[PDB]
């Protein structure tokens, strides 16, 4: 029934602007104060802002101060998080949430939206390059590295999803060059090897790179 | 600010289990002291209020007590949908801050990790970079060591690692490390080998081969 | 509960430890 949505984000330069959107559905969004919460990715949880139903009142971090501006337009059921001079600190997953805050209580982030990627680089968007991992007892690996794109995220499947036991798709790191790297592997019978040709499909939504890869 | 001190990090344990999280505050925050419950790919949830009060829809087997700088949430019979990671959040003063979190993670039957070696493809080479993969698949506990040694010459700072969650299936880990070189530094050397070290293992396990 | 509890949306703080 009550679900919250957030919409914007992106990657943006260092010193640019955003705008944060969060859709409020199933309760009546202007008798409750909303919160912004971020996440960096492989890090925890960092508030940045809430404000009051009313709009009236609002609360930063000092690192976001003069920066951001939290606001809300309860004619539409909308809040936003203004974003000026961005910087990489900035980068995260930023999730809006209701926030009840009774008295001899204190505020509660009772829900959650599902969460939009902010990404702060000097980096321009780039496609990955899919470059296949083959062998040089009876379990082989094999996998794709998808390496140099920008920003996240990238999916990964196998034989356009006809494969999936034994696929382990890893976590992106980010490389000297500020550019992200990830592998996705599946193990399979050596028997099966030379015999049975097994395909890596890499989506990278923001370059419009869609990939299939044969390896084996 | 308030800084929120969670014990421990990483916790393992099993179902069944009885655990315990410390949160501990910089300064009294009397008892406004939330909990929430996040799972790997997922925004997080509220479980307990005010040091202590239930969010509706969480299990009796979640209590938390707490005034002061010093709190507890216990979690009684630990249930498979229980391992997750999670925060404590003081609601005292503004700004309000959270633990560095708590990553609970289930307990299973010891296993050693499958290791594969990968060479870098002819495409990459062209490309004028070399990345040789190292795969550690499949093994528990989560802690296992890769030392990449190039003509048995040790590295150490110059790969990337990354883990994948827990599986869902059977609880174990994959890893995958990442060495880099340029096309000319890569071609300069012959033996490219990783050596693994882990609790499954009696001794460490390399994996090897020569370029080309 | 508390959390259902409408109020005018303000942000509680308390004035003691």
């Amino acid at each position: 029934e009550v679900q919250l949505l957030e919409s914007g984000g992106g990657l943006v330069q260092p010193g640019g602007s955003l705008r944060l959107s969060c859709a409020a559905s199933g309760f009546t969004f202007s008798e409750r104060a909303m919160t912004w919460v971020r996440q960096a990715p492989g890090k925890g949880l960092e508030w940045v802002s809430s404000i009051s139903g009313s709009g009236v009142k609002t609360y930063y971090a000092d690192s976001v101060k003069g920066r951001f501006t939290i606001s809300r337009d309860n004619s539409k059921n909308t809040l936003y998080l203004q974003m000026n001079s961005l910087r990489a600190e900035d980068t995260a997953v930023y999730y809006c949430a209701k926030t009840p805050s009774p008295k001899y209580v204190g505020s509660v982030f009772d829900l959650w939206g599902r969460g939009t990627l902010v990404t702060v680089s000097s980096a321009s968007t780039k496609g990955p390059s899919v470059f296949p991992l083959a062998p040089s007892g009876g379990t082989a690996a094999l996998g794709c590295l998808v390496k140099d794109y920008f920003p996240e995220p990238v999916t990964v499947s196998w034989n356009s999803g006809a494969l999936t036991s034994g696929v382990h798709t890893f976590p992106a790191v980010l490389q000297s060059s500020g550019l992200y790297s990830l592998s996705s592997v599946v193990t399979v019978p050596s028997s099966s090897l030379g015999t049975q040709t097994y395909i890596c499909n890499v989506n990278h939504k923001p370059s419009n790179t869609k990939v299939d890869k044969k390896v084996e | 600010d308030i800084q929120m001190t969670q014990s421990p990090s990483s916790l393992s344990a099993s179902v069944g289990d009885r655990v315990t999280i410390t949160c501990r505050a910089s300064q009294s925050i009397s008892s406004y002291l939330n909990w929430y419950q996040q799972k790997p790919g997922k925004a997080p949830k509220l479980l307990i209020y005010a040091a202590s009060s239930l969010q509706s829809g969480v299990p009796s087997r979640f209590s938390g007590s707490g005034s002061g700088t010093d709190f507890t949430l216990t979690i009684s019979s630990l249930q498979p949908e229980d391992f997750a990671t999670y925060y404590c959040q003081q609601s005292y003063s503004t700004p309000y801050t959270f633990g560095q979190g708590t990553k609970l993670e289930i307990k299973r039957t010891v296993a050693a990790p499958s290791v594969f070696i990968f060479p870098p493809s002819d495409e990459q080479l062209k490309s004028g970079t070399a990345s040789v993969v190292c795969l550690l698949n499949n093994f528990y506990p989560r802690e296992a060591k890769v030392q990449w040694k190039v003509d048995n010459a040790l590295q150490s700072g110059n790969s990337q690692e990354s883990v994948t969650e827990q599986d869902s299936k059977d609880s174990t880990y994959s890893l995958s490390s990442t060495l880099t070189l340029s096309k000319a530094d890569y071609e300069k050397h012959k033996v490219y080998a990783c050596e693994v070290t882990h609790q499954g293992l009696s001794s460490p396990v390399t994996k090897s081969f020569n370029r080309g | 509960d508390p959390l259902d509890h409408r109020d005018a949306g303000d942000l509680w703080f308390p004035g003691e430890s």
